[PDB]
């Protein structure tokens, strides 16, 4: 019968025999919460999430004709006088992840597309750029010369925190007469962007558009770091002036639901199109977007304290409740639920509020 | 207790361990004295068409409705050229027994008569239909014990067995307190071995038609009858009555068996006659409930098989009046299964799954078109169906577990749907189950066939049943359908007082 | 599932039921190999009776806006064991595999 | 699989239906395992056992 009480929900940690804890937490409790529920506007305070667990990114493989599961919708290019490569794609190696996961089973006229399996998840950039070097590397190769030259490679600063692209410095500049160009699949682009860039027309048939640009143009040279020091400096250095964390998230959303609370049932929106209709039916508690930007680390974890006003769902019938329920899960377009994993060393913590609906509204 | 959003009034019971105080009386059974019976042997049986006569001893007496025909029979089987193979002993123990249920599968028609008044029901195939649908377990286990009468539930016998629930075992092999299959009812054998065998024996069976009855209770018995004369006609092919297994007959289509005779010695029915007591009467005229089965059936040409699925169109019919009840069943047609006996003795009695059906009534199409077979069965059970889920749509997915063969299939029973008019058609308003004028159906329907074996061609078919009420007094036999007007039926006085289910009882 | 009766003062029956078409896949395990044998056997594996409402954590429905809700993972096995009789068991029940764990 | 919480009901006996409704929704939360759905025989192991 008082004005307003508060509940605690947190969710400890239980693995299994193999590894894996459900964040989701449901307790019958050992005696009622609100005598009779019918005038409570419940709202949530301070809820948080251990993000620890996610992937950065579930990279995208390209739906067939494709029978090796692994290589992607991503591809490279170079160019010399200017004869060009046909675009080596990329391809998401496992033992680079893994390597102990089953991998899945690329899909004839049937259903085309691969289904997400943990398999595809990539953590850090670290372990992502180290993969369009292996392409473009191989890339490159096709066509060889002038001489001697490495081939350029993408590497991501810790603290910058901005990706870079190095490349020599003495060939290959734009400036220069000779230069030895960089095209991408303008699909891949969306991470590394903001290089600075010369647009090409959008995806054409032939692969190769856009055109990241060596010259400088800057106050851009770069050396080493793995001999003396020499003048002139090693290679040209274009890191990106946005630093973004960004595009690059896998994680579009999470949603804590609840199937107990008398509650009110709001829809939450889907990724299909056709169509749009279709109103669902499910009560959905409080849920946020990433916040862009608390900067990662975020990736460490999400919060959301409320800052006000007081932002109220409703409830109904008239039975004192008996559970507390709730389940909490992480969204990527195409949106698939994936319910949220807790890592070993933290806690899961919501918490709630009850108000007479009398104080409140007239 | 007025603590409800409408006051509601309480009373209180007392659990069953105390009254301990309530009024008790003391409740003499009386029933009149010199109950009788005695078996009435038929007046000129023959092999093509047997019928009995009886006449009631007087005014007075009250015969019963349960009544039944028991009739002895010999067979003899003879190995043909050329299958043989030709070994082991021409039956075998898993392998042979009667058609459930015997004479009543071979009946073209029985006809019985009631003080005047001609009244008779088609049993070949209207059997099959009413077979599986009103009995539970406890009632099955009683008196229609007596033909062997267990239901044929595998789309083929070949492959039933050796199942522990296959459709025609020995009595072992069937589990305690259970429905025993047909193989175990007994007739001696005086001779079997390759190229012959004999059988003898004597078969029940209680004949069938309404008003006299086949399920446990007992309602007044027809009285005051002053004669009454039954007389069957039996199909000429008769090699139906036994029933055979295939996995003997060796390849080559080749069939063990065929072919063979039947014989019949003169048979009786026993009719049980009870006559009242002193003081109490029997009212001059009375009235009794009056039902009426009736079946149309229709046959196309196209044929599907061994599992493709086809729809198909009923003929369109006019209904004088609203029939209580209605079945459904589409099965193996009858044109072919007459033809060339070994197919003839092996055919067994399912028939094909129905995928859906879409039905009209008159002057509304689409009824039930969007609900999905699952639903059907629902209702029909609701209305005594008593089949699992599984066999009806019948198909099982029974898995072998050997490198490499591929994984059996098994064809299953048959589905057979049933709707009562006001409980799942909706009738209009002004209009009731009993009501008469005249409403066109024509019951348009998808269908699978199951069994792998053979290629199938299809008789639909509908079985409608009203509901009349027929005044028995001697001698006069006046019989009405809808008693039952339009006006009344509407103005309808409404007892919140008798139940549902206890009207369901008195079918059907 | 969202779903208004179609019409005014249109009543309801009680009995609700779900269809739900599946698609499963059964991996060997690479160790004690072998592992002769088709990993399904014939009399040795089936699904669990009965088998969605054993996967539910809770299913909920709110008739007219008043929300009721059961717990359908534990209440189930005990709650099946009876009231039933054979009749019924044979009967509405029969559809979802339907039988005990002895 | 059949709906199980009363009012609706699973045994075969039948009682009124639930006029005057304006709109009926059901929501199904699925336990997280979803391995639970099949069953098993201890002996086809066999013998160490995984």
């Amino acid at each position: 019968e008082p004005d307003t009480v508060y509940y605690d929900i947190l969710i400890p940690f239980k693995p299994n025999d193999q590894g894996f804890s459900p964040a989701i937490f449901q307790a019958q409790l050992t005696q009622p919460i609100v005598h009779n529920p019918s005038e409570y506007f419940l709202s949530v305070v301070r809820f948080s999430i251990p993000t620890q667990n996610i992937p950065l990114t579930i990279p995208q493989i390209q739906p067939y004709p494709n029978t090796n599961v692994n290589n992607t919708i991503y591809s490279v290019s170079i160019g010399y006088n200017g004869t060009y490569s046909s675009q080596n794609f990329v391809q998401f190696d496992p033992s680079l992840t893994s390597p102990n996961i089953p991998a899945p089973n690329a899909p004839t006229v049937t259903s085309p597309n691969v289904e997400v399996t943990p398999y595809y998840y990539i953590y850090d950039y670290s372990t992502f750029l180290q993969m369009i070097n292996t392409a473009l590397e191989n890339a490159f190769n096709e066509i060889s010369a002038p001489v001697g030259a490495d081939a350029p490679f993408f590497f991501y600063d810790s603290n910058t925190e901005k990706i870079s692209l190095i490349a020599q410095a003495a060939y290959y500049d734009r400036t220069l007469t000779t230069p030895i160009e960089i095209y991408c699949n303008v699909n891949l682009f969306t991470f590394f962007d903001s290089i600075k860039h010369i647009g090409l027309g959008y995806n054409t048939p032939t692969g190769r558009d856009i055109l990241f640009d060596v010259r400088f143009l800057g106050n851009n040279y770069y050396q080493d770091p793995e001999t003396a020091p020499s003048y002139p400096p090693e290679f040209i250095q274009m890191q990106q002036e946005y630093p973004t964390l960004s595009n690059w998230n896998a994680v579009k959303t999470i949603q804590l639901v609840s199937n107990l609370l008398p509650i009110n049932k709001e829809s939450i929106p889907s990724f299909r199109n056709s169509n749009v209709g279709i109103i669902n039916a499910q009560g959905i508690l409080a849920d946020f977007v990433p916040l862009v930007t608390n900067g990662p680390e975020a990736r460490i974890s999400i919060d959301f304290v409320a800052t006000g006003p007081w932002r109220l769902i409703d409830m109904f019938g008239s039975v004192p409740i008996y559970m507390v329920d709730l389940y909490v899960y992480w969204t990527d377009q195409t949106g698939g639920q994936y319910l949220i994993n807790i890592p070993p060393g933290r806690i899961l913590t919501c918490k709630l509020v009850f108000i007479k609906k009398s104080l409140s509204k007239y | 207790m007025s603590n409800s959003a409408i006051p509601l009034n309480v009373v209180a019971v007392q659990e069953p361990r105390l009254e301990l105080n309530n009024e008790r009386t003391w409740v003499v059974v009386k029933g009149g004295q010199q109950v009788t019976y005695y078996p009435f042997p038929s007046t000129s049986f023959s092999s093509n068409q047997f019928n009995f006569i009886c006449n009631p001893p007087s005014a007075q007496t009250v015969l019963d409705r349960l009544v039944f025909i028991q009739v002895p029979y010999d067979i003899t089987f003879t190995a043909n050229p050329s299958h043989a193979g030709i070994t082991e002993n021409l039956l075998q123990p898993g392998r042979d027994a009667f058609r459930a249920f015997p004479i009543s599968s071979i009946t073209n028609t029985l006809n019985a008569t009631i003080n005047g008044f001609p009244v008779n029901i088609e049993l070949a195939q209207i059997i099959h239909a009413l077979s599986r649908y009103h009995t539970p377990l406890k009632v099955k286990n009683g008196w229609m014990s007596m033909q062997p009468s267990f239901e044929d539930n595998y789309q083929s016998y070949r492959d039933a067995d050796g199942a522990n629930n296959n459709p025609l075992g020995v009595f072992t092999s069937a589990a305690g307190l259970s429905e025993l299959p047909r193989g175990s009812y007994t007739m001696n054998v005086v001779t079997n071995t390759t190229t012959t065998a004999r059988i003898t024996g004597v078969l029940y069976e209680q004949v069938f038609l309404p008003p006299f009855l086949w399920d446990g209770e007992q309602a007044g018995g027809l009285a005051n009858l002053t004669s009454l004369t039954f007389n069957w006609v039996l199909n000429n092919n008769l090699a139906r009555i036994w029933s055979h297994s295939d996995i003997t007959n060796d390849v080559s289509g080749n069939s063990t068996i065929g072919s063979m005779n039947i014989s019949f010695q003169q048979p009786s029915m026993y009719l049980g006659f009870v006559t009242p007591r002193l003081n109490i009467p029997i009212p001059p005229r009375i009235t009794y409930p009056y039902f009426k089965l009736s079946r149309y059936t229709t046959q196309f040409q196209n044929t599907l098989a061994p599992n493709a699925s086809s729809t198909f169109k009923s003929n369109v019919v006019q209904l004088d009046s609203i029939p209580r009840k209605l079945y459904l069943f589409v099965k193996q047609s009858d044109n072919v299964i007459y033809q060339n006996l070994n197919n003839q003795i092996t055919t067994p009695d399912v028939f094909l799954q129905i995928n859906n059906l879409n039905l009209t009534w008159n002057n509304q199409q689409g009824i039930l078109s969007g609900a999905s077979s699952q639903n059907l069965y629902d209702f029909s059970v609701q209305n005594g169906y008593n089949k699992t889920w599984s066999e009806f749509n019948g198909v099982t997915q029974q898995f072998n577990g050997v490198s490499g063969q591929p994984t059996k299939v098994i064809g299953l029973e048959g589905g057979i749907v049933c709707l009562e008019l006001g409980k799942d058609v909706g009738l209009r308003d002004d209009e009731a189950e009993g009501v008469i004028g005249n409403f066109n159906l024509q019951v348009q329907m998808t269908v699978t066939n199951t069994n792998q074996y053979v290629t199938v061609t299809p008789d639909m078919y509908i079985v409608a049943v009203y509901d009349g009420t027929l005044v028995i007094s001697n001698t006069s036999a006046m019989a009405s359908i809808g008693v039952a007007s339009k006006e009344e039926v509407l103005n309808a006085r409404i007892t919140h007082g008798v139940s549902y289910n206890e009207l369901q009882r008195i079918y059907g």
